[PDB]
């Protein structure tokens, strides 16, 4: 399609994914379900008032004249007999619901949208009157700005006559304010409205008064039989509307409106999961959008990368990518093809080339190599660039003494203090980092909660068993500091920390969420158990596999976890569960190594891991077996 | 040979390779493999001595060995990769010094026995 | 977090700064005199609270903790596999929407996933506290995922089946298009999100990461076991009593597998450590048996068996376990004896039935229940899951704790007769994965009934002619079960003119005693081989060793085949030519005879010692330890 239409589709789909898509459904969608159009009611009123059978002003005048003359009772009776008819819900109502709109504002008096929401299993708090605004039982509103007949098929429950429109701002202050707020704070798509519609032009007049760039242009799904004249499109797009023309979208008849609506609805829905990348520039742009936030982190676990790309690709611990659920374009395959072919790289733009270079550095440093099919002799050295890991106590002390040149240096200083036993100073530094700081801010919140937990456990042990173990009552933390930390952290909920973040952060740093609990140890843990079983099974039956060791995955995952936790300066490295995981992985590795030897060699990293994560009893058990 | 496994309980090999062999009567069997079953607890008659029983499957169906099965391997074809693994097969047969050094699959019937 | 509730039914205050309402409630519950003060409404509210706390197994605080009976009781038809009762419940008219939610769960458990999904949609329509609405949305999404995965599996996989019509599949795909399970809770009324926060985890892809990661405490070596077991029971009860479909997903099955396996391994480690220190643990019950059967594959059960000495695991509530096994047998018969095979239900149920019948080896089975289970396993178990050899393995495992009764022997004879009758066709052949065939069933029958004679098989042999050779050679492996006249009739159908015929007869069991003509046949073969010198040789060497030949002239063929010389004259054999791998081929009888020969026993002892010292081979080590060869 046209570039602007594709841009509108991309914006609409992004809003739908972010939960910031509001649908302004007009009378056209309702009429799509054969619901009686208003002109039928106006013609009936005209036929009753005069001999027999309308302009935009007549739309409001004829109902008003009929009211004033024939009585509210007569007006109400006509409305009731004309509108008290059940109608089905269109496939377009279901398409609108499937777009996952945050809110659905509508000028329709019918329950067709209500019925579609009820059927589709969507809970919307229906706001059709003034009292409904305060009584909204949910945070997602189905806002009938012009009322409806839920209370009754009375003419005072809906906005039909001219007087109703004249006094709308005075009779529906709460509802009007809610509609304007939803428009301001959401992405609005108009469907079922004529461009010359009364409500649309009133909304445009309201938008005229706003700041020049203080609002997002609403999207207008125009589904009239003929294509919009360029003059009309110029006039209405300069008024704050981005128009998606259905007539220009497809070829259609003059009175097949359902097809025209469905064209746009389906084109939007099917683009929900479409990356919308065909050229290499767009693919690299998408990959950079996915990977750039991770540049803050020192190292990213490969098994975590699957969440970065929404399970599109498996990222194996050996550095090979595999297609998992990416039914669309293969962008990782394209990226690796660009990486291999240097000539292609120049074909990218300047900014695209720079982004590709940054992505190449990120992937190379994180050990992501290529796809499974292209995998060769994949061997990688396990190096952890951490002072805490290598036990550089003097070096960490010197670094702590130095001045903080950045907030990242403050983070590393706090981690080193936690690793040197200076938990009070580390907690104070973490609080200072929180105040000064949002990846570092979130990680500092997590690390401060972890250090508070460690302080609480240490105090518990010292007061309960510290005196017996040391033969003395040790008070490493002053009662003042303990009380202050209890006051500060008593109101802190780690579980809700991630949610209490800007939605963009929760979209760009989803992988960090697992650091809140031991869920980050789940996958690896499960794998370990499985692998353990398998390995043991082999040793039980005496089989001797030739080639890739079955435990190399365990070792790779172990070092992945160690790098992620230590290079990123996360206090989780001191967790009991993490120590048990490391101990079990190393015990399996050593048992398998012995079994193979009878028929792996201990290195510096293996020695350090065994010393740090193994108790003496575990080492004795290893020596026994 | 990455899928090759050496089962030491019965000193044989598990490898996904079919065999074309010529018996002592010039008979030709094509795409034939062997399946070993380690059954030490098997209810044994007076003249039964072997611990494991081997079945021969040619073209997906087993064969009844009514004659002396003295055979020589003429060709060995790997399923995952069509590469001929014959020479390696002869090397392993010479090294093993056991009947049917290479087997399509080994079935261990000791762990599923009630007496285990 | 004002209080922390132990998995054993006791509360402990923590993170609570205000009044101790939990302690006050427990004190009020203990004494009715203090209860009498409460207002009428407060009295009824306290009664409801007491009912809830007793039902949920919360007893008292940590201080009041005493003789705590933590007995698991999962009140669910789906857990106990009461499939007939579930079908009856679904058939009956549902009075309320709670019964509809239960019906949808039961339909999911029975493989009727389309009906379950439609019922969930109906409940969603009619349910808008909103707890049933939220749970129905969760379960409908779960069932949609299950349907999608089943469709994928059936497309990938023995016969092409289409349980879900493409119209229904398209309808559900459209209905669930762009459906977000993450936003389900956040879209609920704030009153619901406040009252029912504890249900949040049901919308998450993973909810057992905490429980799984807490399993590392079972791998320590320095009660954790009871904590893990009670946590597993809590999860099972919550997922089944509340009728949540996530109880059937791979995550929960894996969690149960890991927890049970690690618990058993920890018990075994404790047992071995206690044996090492004191120098001479996991008591399984009905729920443990059901969990192992349902959530364990056969490979997992085999891993448990090889890792630990499950024979040392005493099994309790054996009558309940036998009821479970008999119910599984009845369901197998219904699924296959009749034409009611549900593909979707069968896919899930066959694994549980297989695991249950495999694990039944450790349970003492009553004679009638044993007969029902045996018949169901032998006859109505589909061959695409248990072939002849696997079925024999399953059956023979049942004799470990139940000596083959006469009724089970009759059932096995019925199976043998049917197997023989199936051999009238010249194309039907037994297909076995374990290498075990009908002759194995006959051998088992003779093992537990040495003098048992099969009348119907005898008759089948007495009707055989030279035409249907398949039945002939089939009944040859069943010779011991045949009668004297039937044996004579069968024997005439084979010739032993040449040595190969003798080998075939010995392998099939036609001849068990070597007549002098047989010895002369072996001798002429030896002479021809010796002349042509410039496979059976080891067989004849063993036969002479095994005292199967008293010819006393075989010694003329010593000096060319190492095994033959080693067996004929162990004293004169040069053991630098001995290949230790030979000991890996002999069965228990031959190895024991070699050990007891009183000659060459030291040579084999030294070769085994060298092997154990140079390779640490468990096979050689167990050979040396068992027979001390
Ligand atoms: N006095 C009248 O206005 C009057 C009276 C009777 C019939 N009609 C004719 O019948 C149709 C009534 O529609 P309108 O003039 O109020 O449209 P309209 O231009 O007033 O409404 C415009 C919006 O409604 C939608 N829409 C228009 N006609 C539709 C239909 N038949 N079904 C579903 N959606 C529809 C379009 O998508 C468009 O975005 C028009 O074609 C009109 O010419 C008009």
């Amino acid at each position: 399609l046209d570039n602007n239409v594709v841009e509108c589709i991309k914006e609409i789909t992004e809003s739908s994914r972010n939960g910031k898509l509001v649908f302004f459904v007009g009378a056209g969608v309702s009429t799509l379900s054969d619901y009686p159009q208003w002109w039928r009611l106006v013609d009936k009123y005209h036929e009753e008032l005069y001999g027999s059978p309308y302009s935009s002003d007549e739309y409001l005048r004829i109902p008003q004249i009929f009211y004033n003359v024939k009585g509210e009772m007569a007006f109400d009776g006509i409305l009731k007999d004309f509108f008290q008819v059940d109608k089905p819900t269109n496939p377009i109502h279901d398409k609108i619901l499937a777009m996952n709109p945050a809110h659905v504002i509508t000028t329709n008096y019918d329950n067709l949208i209500d019925t579609a929401c009820w059927k589709r299993g969507k809970y919307f708090s229906v706001i059709s009157a003034e009292e409904d605004v305060a009584n909204a039982t949910s945070s997602r509103y189905l806002l009938k700005v012009h009322g409806d007949f839920r209370k009754g098929f009375k003419g005072e429950n809906v906005v039909l006559k001219e007087d109703d429109y004249l006094n709308y701002d005075q009779n529906y202050p709460l509802i009007s304010n809610l509609m304007k707020t939803i428009i301001a704070t959401h992405t609005i798509v108009f469907i079922g409205y004529g461009l010359g519609d009364y409500n649309i032009n009133m909304l445009l007049n309201w938008v005229r008064k706003l700041q020049k760039d203080s609002f997002h242009k609403p999207f207008f799904i125009r589904t009239d039989p003929s294509p919009i004249e360029n003059e009309t499109l110029i006039y209405y797009e300069n008024k704050g509307l981005r128009i998606i023309d259905a007539a220009s979208l497809i070829d259609s008849n003059e009175y097949d409106y359902l097809e025209r609506y469905s064209a746009v609805m389906d084109l939007l829905i099917e683009s929900q999961e479409n990356k919308f990348i065909t050229k290499d520039d767009e693919v690299i742009d998408y990959i950079y959008g996915k990977i750039s936030p991770l540049f803050a982190l020192q190292y990213i676990r490969k098994i975590d990368l699957k969440h970065v790309f929404e399970y599109d690709y498996h990222f194996e611990v050996n550095g090979t990518v595999v297609r998992h659920k990416n039914k669309g374009f293969g962008y990782m395959e394209r990226f690796f093809e660009l990486k291999e072919s240097c000539d292609e790289r120049s074909k990218l733009s300047k900014k695209q080339y720079e982004r590709f270079n940054a992505l190449f550095n990120f992937f190379e440093k994180n050990g992501v190599i290529c796809m499974a099919k292209d995998a060769g002799t994949l061997n990688t050295s396990i190096e952890i660039n951490s002072l805490a890991y290598h036990g550089k106590y003097d070096v960490m002390k010197k670094f702590i003494e130095e001045q903080s040149v950045s907030i990242e240096d403050d983070y590393k200083k706090a981690f080193f203090l936690a690793c040197l036993g200076r938990w009070e100073e580390s907690y104070d530094l973490y609080s200072n980092i929180i105040l000064n700081s949002g990846c570092v801010y979130y990680l500092s919140q997590i690390n401060r909660y972890r250090i508070y937990q460690s302080i609480t456990q240490a105090v518990t042990q010292f007061n309960g068993l510290g005196l017996l173990t040391f033969g003395r009552h040790y008070k490493p933390f002053t009662d003042e500091f303990l009380a202050r930390i209890e006051r500060e952290m008593t109101n802190f909920n780690i579980d809700d920390l991630f949610n209490g973040m800007p939605f963009e952060f929760q979209k760009k740093y989803k992988i960090l969420e697992f650091l809140s609990d031991n869920q980050f140890l789940y996958d690896d843990t499960v794998k370990l158990f499985e692998l353990t079983n398998k390995v043991r099974s082999e040793m039980s039956e005496g089989s001797y596999s030739f080639g890739m060791s079955s435990d190399i995955v365990v070792l790779l995952r172990l070092y992945d976890n160690l790098r992620f936790l230590y290079e990123n300066c996360l206090w989780s490295v001191s967790f009991h569960e993490f120590h048990q995981y490391i101990r079990n992985s190393m015990s399996l590795l050593i048992e398998k190594a012995e079994y193979e030897r009878t028929r792996f060699f201990m290195e510096y990293y293996d020695f350090v891991n065994i010393s740090r994560h193994f108790k003496i009893d575990d080492i004795k058990n290893l020596e026994r077996s | 040979t990455h899928d090759l496994v050496y089962h030491s309980k019965i000193n044989t090999f598990v490898w996904d390779v079919e065999f074309d062999i010529v018996l002592s009567d010039s008979k030709e069997l094509n795409k034939c493999y062997f399946v070993k079953c380690f059954n030490p607890y098997r209810i044994n008659g007076k003249c039964d001595f072997a611990v494991s029983s081997i079945d021969i499957f040619s073209e997906g169906k087993r064969l009844l060995i009514e004659n002396e099965f003295n055979f020589k391997i003429t060709k060995a074809v790997h399923v995952a990769t069509s590469k001929d693994v014959t020479e390696i097969v002869l090397h392993l047969s010479e090294r093993i010094s056991s009947p049917f050094p290479i087997v399509k699959e080994v079935v261990y019937l000791d762990w599923s026995h009630p007496q285990f | 977090y004002d209080y922390h509730f132990e998995v054993n039914g006791t509360v402990v205050r923590h993170k609570n700064k205000g009044f101790g309402y939990m302690e006050r409630f427990f004190e009020l519950k203990e004494s009715c005199d203090e209860r009498s003060k409460l207002s009428k409404k407060q009295y009824e509210r306290f009664n409801a609270l007491f009912n809830f706390f007793e039902k949920n197994g919360v007893i008292c605080m940590a201080k009041d903790a005493g003789t705590l009976n933590t007995s698991i009781e999962i009140n669910s038809l789906a857990y106990h596999g009461k499939y007939d009762v579930m079908k009856k419940f679904i058939e009956e008219q549902s009075v309320s929407i709670e019964d509809d939610y239960k019906k949808a769960f039961f339909l999911a458990c029975l493989g009727r996933w389309e009906e379950s999904y439609d019922l969930y949609s109906n409940i969603i329509l009619n349910s808008i506290n909103g707890c049933v609405y939220y749970l129905s949305q969760i379960n409908r999404y779960r069932i949609y995922q299950s349907i999608t995965q089943a469709v994928t599996q059936f497309n990938g996989l023995g016969r092409h089946y289409k349980p879900f019509t493409d119209e229904f599949l398209a309808r559900i795909e459209r209905e669930m298009t762009n459906f977000n399970i993450d936003d389900l809770f956040n879209g609920m009324p704030f009153e619901f999100q406040k009252k029912y926060k504890i249900l949040e985890f049901l919308s998450d892809n993973q909810f057992l990461y905490d429980d799984t990661v807490k399993l590392f405490e079972l791998t320590n070596k320095v009660s954790s076991d009871i904590v893990v077991l009670l946590r597993l029971y809590d999860n099972l009860r919550f997922l089944y009593e509340n009728c949540l479909w996530s109880v059937s997903f791979h995550e929960f099955h894996q969690y149960i597998r890991n927890s049970m396996s690690l618990l058993i391994e920890k018990a075994e480690y404790e047992r071995t450590r206690d044996i090492d220190e004191l120098g001479f643990g996991f008591f399984m019950e009905y729920y443990d048996f059901v969990n192992i059967s349902r959530h364990f594959k056969i490979d997992d059960i085999k891993n448990l068996e090889r890792s630990c000495s499950i024979d040392k695991i005493r099994f309790g509530e054996q009558e309940k376990i036998e009821e479970y096994l008999v119910g599984i047998a009845e369901e197998i018969t219904k699924q296959f004896s009749a034409n009611g095979m549900n593909v979707v239900f069968y896919t899930q149920f066959i694994s549980e039935a297989k695991a249950a019948l495999y694990f039944a080896k450790y349970v003492k089975l009553s004679e009638e229940g044993l007969g029902k289970i045996v018949k169901a396993l032998l006859f109505y178990f589909p061959e695409r899951d248990l072939d002849i050899g696997k079925r024999y393995v399953w059956l023979e495992r049942l004799t470990k704790c139940n000596e083959l009764p006469k009724s089970i022997i009759s059932i096995i004879d019925d199976f043998l007769v049917l197997q023989a009758e199936k051999h009238i066709d010249q194309n039907y052949s037994e297909v076995s994965s374990n290498g075990l065939y009908s002759r194995d069933y006959g051998a088992l029958i003779k093992h537990f009934e040495k003098n048992f004679i099969s009348k119907r098989l005898s008759e089948i042999t007495l009707c055989l002619t030279q035409d249907k050779q398949k039945q002939i050679d089939f009944l040859f492996k069943l010779l011991p079960l045949l009668s004297t006249n039937a044996k004579s009739h069968l024997l005439s159908f084979k010739s032993v003119e040449n040595i190969n015929d003798l080998m075939n007869g010995i392998r099939i069991g036609l001849i068990d005693e070597f007549t002098p003509e047989h010895e002369e046949l072996i001798i002429e073969y030896l002479e021809t081989r010796k002349v042509n010198y410039i496979d059976y040789m080891s067989t004849f060497g063993i036969w002479y060793f095994l005292e199967e030949i008293n010819n006393s002239k075989m010694e003329e063929f010593i000096g060319m085949d190492d095994q033959y010389d080693f067996f004929v004259d162990p004293e004169n054999f040069d053991y630098k030519k001995f290949i230790p791998s030979w000991l890996k081929n002999y069965n228990d009888k031959l190895l024991g005879k070699i050990a007891g020969n009183k000659h060459m026993k030291h040579h084999v002892i030294e070769v085994l010692k060298e092997r154990v010292k140079n390779s640490n081979d468990k096979r050689y080590l167990e050979i040396l330890m068992n027979y001390f060869i």
